[PDB]
């Protein structure tokens, strides 16, 4: 895509039904892509042991 | 939803966003804030309205303390709730059925009194201007043909008839007090039906009235002229419920 | 009837087939003779009332509101009979969130810690409670219910009758010409609680 | 002293919905249930008249109502507003009549009808009636079904159900009802219907059925519908 | 970063400005075809006996996604379960369906 | 009119008979008031409801069957459509809820059958081909429902109606099952498992889908473990129901404990609440034939073939 | 030294005499959840081989939740009696003490009793009090609370497909509930525990008039025609209470009016709303 001469992508969308089989292809290509697969959603648990609550998602 | 509000729809009367009328709940509360309980029993030959008259003060012309009103001189009225309103809508009522007389040349039937009645109230919980009247009010009278009837009209615009009924404080009570005793298949006579609706008050409340704290409105088959009775009668009704 | 006699006169309830009563909670208007039967009911009955103004049971150490209703229940499941009476639960009464500060994570646990101990596993026996309360619209659901709460007692504002029957209880004790003009102080007297 | 309010209640939002219209639709889908069927040789309206205690005597109120000797009503929703809508019906359908002395077409009254309930979606002061409309007719050999909701919009139905659970009462509509049907077993499936939502033991006056073939309008009797109720 | 939810009517504006979700991909219901091929993946995981048309089974489907399907076989191994019968016949299968179409009918 | 029926119901409701009173009966069909007779002929029905099952109390329900043609023509000069259904299930249902003439009832039912068309609401004549389909199995005719069903399969089914499709597989099924065909049979049972739970149940129809069950899982010899669930729970419907069937399902739940070798429970079947309510020829033979077993004699089995045979030379 | 399988869990095992009592009886008209207990441990938790070779995967914690008197404590009484593993009961209320450990020392603890036991249930009445989500590390009392939830999480998934433990944990509030709790894995099934209707009620009903005497004349059927839609646990109130009023008066057995004070002891909730809404 550089060679092409594109900004190349960051951000993507699924929208669907709800249980159709959207979080794999999140995963499976994450799996299949070798790359840390992130699942940030909003829980308290998660931030305690990531970010030591900073004050926002950055 | 399960309570939400959005915009005004707490001030005037139009919907929330789970399709309620919060301003006509709210006259329904405002009945309540006269403290007041009244009961109303159809027999089979008659009806009877019975009503707590609370005068507080010896200073008042007790005669002047009246929930009961003369609708026409066949149809009987007892208001519960705010007291001015209830005038209102007695005015209201008289005016319905003199014109009903004059226009249609028979007397007017309480089912189209108080369907009247309701009609109007239902336009106050519709346009935003005006606020509904914090009053319900009680219709008894004889019919033609359908025998004794007893209706009932609300703030937001329901009426219905009934074999029997109560409003204000105690309504709920009275409601169970009263949906026992039918149950129970009597042959509902004037006095039966007076003792019912008596005791009925004076359970609810846990009393034993003096003849002076209610007063009873009554319509008859054989006399359909709504007659209010004496102070006499109502306690020559009372010395005979302390018998059985 | 509920908590005197399924103790005293139980031994023939099963003869009905209905497990003694669970609890009682007061519920009513600030005035209408609650604390004043706490009072009557400890001073006549006399066995073990431990009452809770279920405020003071409150501190501020993790679970130090869990210790002190273990060793309510524990104290009295051991020495029961006895009668529990918290006055004003809508502390530990709460009612849930979704939620709030912190701390009313504390109280919850604590409200529940009762919930659990007042039904869960281990069953009261011979120790019974009565709930108090003024303003019954705030308390949790899981807590009214039967199992916890079982039937509750309304103390509305004295009748007529009720505050002339009252009247002459608190008036009862004042120095009064033939003059006690009863029938028009209660009469003027209308929507006044007992205070 | 008093004038009216002259300014709109009901008003675009930013998204271009009329917010109070949804919210009235909310009211309805809150009422009693009804269902309508039109069956070839007739049309059935029934809806569920239940009350509170035994006190209401349901010989006094009915919620199946004749606006003329060939149309009929019913509805979901706010009871006042149901009877505001039915005088008001019934006045134009005879307005119409007194014109052309010619029953008025049962389409027409519903056209006029809801013309009456988007008055009060753009009239100042006001709120929407809070109520859906199920119009039965008899007009020109064919039977006729309408339904006219607060925004005052109506539509043409087979057959609906509108009310508490009127999309479970919908769907067993659309499977278990169809054409070539007599209105004795429209009357049938109409009750069955009622009875996918009625909380009791659906007695002969916990509901109320009207009926609509080229005999004119009329509402069942009490009797009669214990009769239809004994299946 | 995947932000993938569901009737993107939901999402806001601001995360629409045509550039900014670089490549909008949407699912599709899950159909016979799509259900088969995902039906004969979770059947897969369970013990399975012959004669077993996992097609009919999508057939009697009308609605169900890459969950439901699931929900299906489970129930019908544990209906088997149930039957103390190692294997799981077709018969168990075609159980399920209405088990889970009473789900999916349900709430 | 009304001068006789109550009277005559008071009359009635004290004592005698039907008999008797179907000289009123009769009569309030015969009378009296010439109402039209509307209400009458309602409560002349509720005689042909009590004079039916005295009608059974003596065989003239082959009288009212004839007359129900007449009824008919009756109700239709007076009894409107609805009234009817009525009327006319009360007749058709009572009778065959009697033990007579197949014929009487195959040529009854079917003249109401073909009358619902005649008159046309095919909402009875779905629910009376159940019976016409259930008649022709007791009967003896079987390719006879064969038939029939396999055209009422989708004669619910456009309607999706739910508690009779089951009933005609269910019923259908044993259809089949009779005919020597464990299969098919077996199949029909299956295919109303699965419909029957896309549905509520709901109480004996359930029963009836749980036995059956049962019975195919005893059928084939499949393991009496798993036919036993079956009649275990199909016992305990009819057992806190009706209890007519309650008292069939009890000695297939022995039948397995015989076969799995527990006189135990066995001894456990027997307990007087549980069923002992029913104590007679069908708790005492399973019990001589179990504990006859324990004693793994053959002399007291052949006995137990011998005297208990009266219900067990009935069975298929 | 490995000190061998002890500590608070807080109690150990029950016991024996002190079984939840409860039997099964009292526990009628719950055949789906009840069946479903029964599928989702009862039955797993023995029949292990089923689960394995009928490629079933069994559950390894379960959840039950719904009104408040849908009778979820009931179904753990009921277990505990008719059961044959280990019930640990430990309350999710005890594990927050005064101490900056102690809640993880009694789950390793639970969970270490629990290997040590055999095929044990573990039940946590009111998990509530332990996941609630909306933590806040910083008030020095959530965070004892999050490891809490950790602690549950870490020993929750960190076993072994074999270590025959279920997991039962009891809320009526299943909403305040860290999804980190529901995954496949910690807490699979779901059960859900209504507010029992018409039949149910029947079962609830003659349950609960099963184990007094009454009048065989009456019929709780008219009762169960209503709708007020009581639930199990209330249906008891009444019961109990016409018996107060049956034995207020002396008399063994109860009246209509036994039952019509308690219907209308009970229910309570009389008027609710108004009659123009529809
Ligand atoms: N195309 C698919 N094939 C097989 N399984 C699927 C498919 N889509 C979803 N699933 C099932 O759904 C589960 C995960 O659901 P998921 O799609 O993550 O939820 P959502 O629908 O919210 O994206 C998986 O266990 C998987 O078995
Ligand atoms: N029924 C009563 N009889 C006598 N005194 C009463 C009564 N009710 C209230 N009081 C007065 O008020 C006090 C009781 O108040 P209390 O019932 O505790 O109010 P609350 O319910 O808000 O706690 C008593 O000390 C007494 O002086
Ligand atoms: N079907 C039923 N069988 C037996 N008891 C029931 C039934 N339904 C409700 N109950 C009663 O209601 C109560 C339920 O309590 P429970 O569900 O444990 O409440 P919580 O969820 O607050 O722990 C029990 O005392 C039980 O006796």
């Amino acid at each position: 895509f550089e060679a092409l001469g594109i900004a190349q992508p960051k951000g993507v969308l699924l929208y669907g039904p709800p249980g159709t089989g959207k979080t794999l292809l999140a995963r499976a290509v994450a799996h299949h892509t070798d790359c840390t697969f992130i699942r940030v959603s909003g829980s308290e648990l998660v931030q305690k042991f990531i970010g030591e609550g900073a004050r926002m998602v950055r | 939803s399960r309570g939400s509000s959005a915009g005004f729809d707490r001030h005037i009367t139009i919907f929330s966003p789970e399709g309620r009328l919060y301003q006509v709940e709210y006259a329904f509360k405002a009945i309540n804030q006269g403290g007041l309980t009244s009961v109303a029993v159809r027999g089979k030959d008659c009806a009877v309205i019975v009503t707590q008259k609370k005068v507080p003060d010896k200073l008042l012309d007790s005669s002047t303390v009246t929930h009961l009103f003369k609708i026409t001189e066949n149809i009987g009225c007892v208001m519960t709730g705010m007291t001015a309103d209830s005038r209102s809508q007695v005015q209201r009522a008289r005016y319905e059925a003199a014109n009903w007389k004059y226009k249609y040349g028979y007397e007017i039937p309480v089912d189209m009194l108080c369907k009247r009645i309701a009609d109007i109230s239902q336009v106050y919980t519709q346009n935003a201007e005006m606020r509904p009247l914090g009053c319900c009010m009680i219709l008894i009278g004889i019919d033609e043909e359908q025998g004794p009837q007893v209706y009932k009209c609300d703030p937001a615009g329901y009426y219905c008839g009934f074999k029997a009924t109560a409003a204000g404080v105690k309504q709920t009570e009275s409601t169970s007090f009263l949906e026992k005793k039918v149950k129970k298949k009597f042959d509902w006579t004037f006095e039966q039906t007076v003792e019912t609706a008596i005791t009925c008050l004076s359970t609810v409340l846990s009393i034993d009235f003096k003849p002076s704290e209610i007063e009873v409105g009554v319509v008859t088959v054989e006399n359909p002229k709504f007659r209010i009775l004496t102070e006499a009668e109502i306690d020559a009704h009372l010395v005979a419920l302390a018998e059985r | 009837e509920v908590i005197e006699l399924p103790l005293t006169n139980p031994e023939l309830f099963q003869r009905v087939g209905i497990i003694p009563p669970k609890g009682c909670l007061l519920y009513g208007p600030p005035g209408t003779g609650k604390t004043l039967l706490a009072r009557a009911v400890a001073s006549q009955l006399d066995c073990n009332f431990l009452k809770v103004v279920s405020s003071s049971i409150v501190d501020k150490y993790i679970g130090e509101s869990a210790r002190l209703i273990r060793e309510m229940f524990n104290y009295a499941r051991d020495h029961q009979p006895c009668i529990i009476f918290m006055d004003e639960i809508d502390a530990i009464g709460g009612r849930r969130f979704s939620e709030g500060t912190s701390a009313d994570r504390e109280i919850q646990r604590t409200l529940m810690e009762l919930l659990n101990q007042m039904d869960g596993f281990d069953t009261l026996h011979r120790v019974k409670m009565i709930m108090a309360t003024n303003r019954p619209d705030t308390l949790d659901p899981a807590l009214l219910r039967p199992g916890r709460l079982d039937r509750k007692i309304h103390i509305d504002l004295p009748n007529e009758q009720a505050r002339l029957d009252i009247l002459k209880i608190h008036a009862g004790p004042i120095t009064k010409h033939g003059e006690i003009d009863y029938e028009a102080i209660v009469k003027l007297s209308d929507g006044f609680n007992g205070a | 002293a008093e004038r009216g309010y002259s300014f709109s209640l009901t008003t675009f939002s930013p998204s271009g919905k009329l917010v109070q219209i949804e919210y009235a639709l909310a009211a309805v889908a809150g009422g009693a249930p009804s269902v309508g069927i039109k069956a070839a040789n007739g049309v059935v309206l029934a809806t569920e008249k239940k009350q509170k205690s035994i006190l209401y005597d349901e010989r006094s109120v009915h919620k199946v109502e004749p606006i003329t000797k060939h149309i009929g009503l019913v509805y979901s929703g706010m009871g006042p507003d149901y009877r505001v809508l039915v005088h008001r019906a019934r006045k134009l359908a005879q307005q119409y009549y007194l014109v052309y002395q010619e029953p008025i077409p049962t389409a027409q009254l519903v056209q006029r009808v809801a013309s009456v309930m988007q008055e009060y979606t753009q009239s100042g002061g006001v709120r929407p009636f809070g109520v859906s409309l199920l119009i039965c007719g008899w007009n020109e050999g064919r039977p006729y079904l309408f339904q006219s909701d607060p925004s005052g919009a109506y539509f043409a139905w087979k057959a609906t159900a509108m009310g508490k659970n009127y999309v479970n009462g919908k769907t067993f509509l659309e499977k278990r009802y169809n054409e070539d049907l007599e209105l004795e077993d429209a009357i049938h499936t109409a009750i069955l219907t009622l009875k996918e939502s009625f909380e009791g033991q659906m007695t002969e006056d916990n509901i109320e059925v009207g009926i609509c073939n080229e005999a004119g309008f009329r509402r069942l009797t009490p009797t009669e519908v214990k009769d239809y109720l004994a299946a | 970063v995947i932000m993938a939810t569901n009737r993107i009517d939901i999402l806001d504006s601001a995360l629409l400005r045509p550039g900014r979700i670089d490549r909008k991909i949407e699912f599709p219901p899950p159909n016979e075809e799509a259900r088969l091929d995902i039906l004969k993946i979770h059947s897969r995981k369970m013990n399975l006996t012959r004669g077993i048309n996992l097609r009919k089974i999508a057939e009697l489907m009308p609605g169900a996604s890459g969950a439901e399907v699931k929900g299906v076989c489970t129930e019908a191994g544990m209906y088997a379960l149930r039957e103390r019968r190692v294997h799981v016949t077709q018969e168990d299968f075609e159980m399920a369906v209405a088990k889970v179409m009473q789900k999916d009918s349900e709430k | 009119a009304a001068a006789a029926v109550v009277e005559f119901q008071r009359a009635q409701s004290l004592l005698s008979t039907d008999r008797e009173a179907s000289i009123d009966i009769l009569h309030s069909i015969v009378k009296r008031d010439i109402q039209e007779n509307d209400e009458e002929a309602v409560q002349v029905k509720e005689q042909s409801i009590l004079e039916l099952g005295s009608l059974l109390a003596k065989t003239g329900q082959a009288a009212e069957l004839g007359g129900l043609l007449k009824y008919v023509r009756p109700f239709l000069n007076s009894i409107s459509k609805a009234k009817a259904a009525r009327l006319v299930r009360s007749l058709l249902d009572l009778f065959l809820d009697m033990e007579a003439a197949t014929g009487q009832e195959v040529e009854l039912c079917l003249e109401c059958i073909e009358w619902a068309k005649s008159e046309k609401r095919t909402f009875l004549r779905q629910a009376l081909e159940a019976r016409l389909v259930s008649l022709y199995f007791d009967t003896k005719r079987y390719q006879e429902a064969l038939h029939l069903g396999s055209q009422l399969l989708r004669e619910l089914k456009k309607m999706d109606d739910k508690a009779l499709l089951v009933e005609v597989q269910l019923l259908e099924s044993k259809t089949y099952h009779a005919l020597s065909n464990l299969p098919k049979a077996r199949a029909a049972l299956t295919s109303a498992r699965t419909t029957a739970n896309a549905i509520y149940c709901p109480p004996k129809l359930q029963a009836t889908l749980d036995m059956q069950s049962g019975i195919i899982h005893a059928a084939e010899e499949k393991d009496w473990k798993t036919a036993y669930s079956y009649f275990y729970e199909a016992f305990e419907g009819y057992d806190s129901i009706d209890s007519p069937k309650a008292i069939t399902s009890l000695k297939y739940m022995l039948l397995c404990k015989i076969m799995l070798n527990t006189p135990e429970d066995v001894q456990a079947l027997v307990s007087g609440k549980l069923a002992l309510r029913y104590a007679g020829r069908q708790t005492e033979a399973l019990k001589c034939v179990a504990q006859a077993s324990k004693n793994r004699s053959l002399a007291d089995f052949e006995k137990a073939l011998t005297d208990y045979r009266a219900e067990l030379r009935d069975d298929p | 030294d490995v000190l061998p399988p002890e500590a608070d869990s807080s109690i150990m095992m029950l016991t024996s005499d002190q079984k939840p009592d409860v039997m099964y009886a009292d526990i009628g008209g719950m055949d789906i959840q009840k069946q479903e207990v029964r599928e989702a441990v009862e039955l797993p938790l023995t029949h292990f081989e089923l689960y394995k070779q009928i490629g079933i995967d069994p559950p390894r914690g379960v959840l039950m939740y719904g009104p408040p008197g849908c009778g979820k404590t009931m179904l753990a009484k009921a277990v505990a009696h008719h059961t044959t593993a280990a019930f640990i009961r430990v309350v999710g209320s005890e594990f927050v003490q005064k101490y900056l450990g102690e809640g993880p020392r009694m789950v390793r603890d639970v969970f270490r009793l629990a290997k040590e036991n055999a095929p044990a249930i573990i039940f946590i009445d009111e998990i509530d009090a332990i996941a609630t989500k909306r933590f806040d590390a910083q008030t020095g009392a959530d965070r004892e609370v999050q490891r809490i939830l950790l602690e549950l999480l870490n020993q929750m998934d960190g076993f072994d497909q074999n270590v025959n433990v279920k997991v039962i944990m009891a809320t009526n509030r299943a909403d305040t509930l860290d999804p980190a709790l529901l995954r496949p894995g910690r807490l699979d099934r779901k059960i859900e525990f209504p507010l029992p209707d018409r039949r149910q009620k029947r079962l609830i009903f003659s349950t609960i008039t099963s184990k007094m005497n009454l009048s065989e004349e009456v019929d709780l059927e008219d009762y169960v025609a209503r709708p007020d839609k009581i639930s199990g646990a209330d249906i008891n109130s009444i019961c109990q209470e016409s018996g107060m009023l049956a034995v207020r008066e002396n008399r063994y057995i109860v009246l209509a009016k036994d039952f019509e004070k308690a219907y209308k002891t009970v229910i309570k909730k009389d008027e609710q709303e108004h009659e123009f809404y529809k």
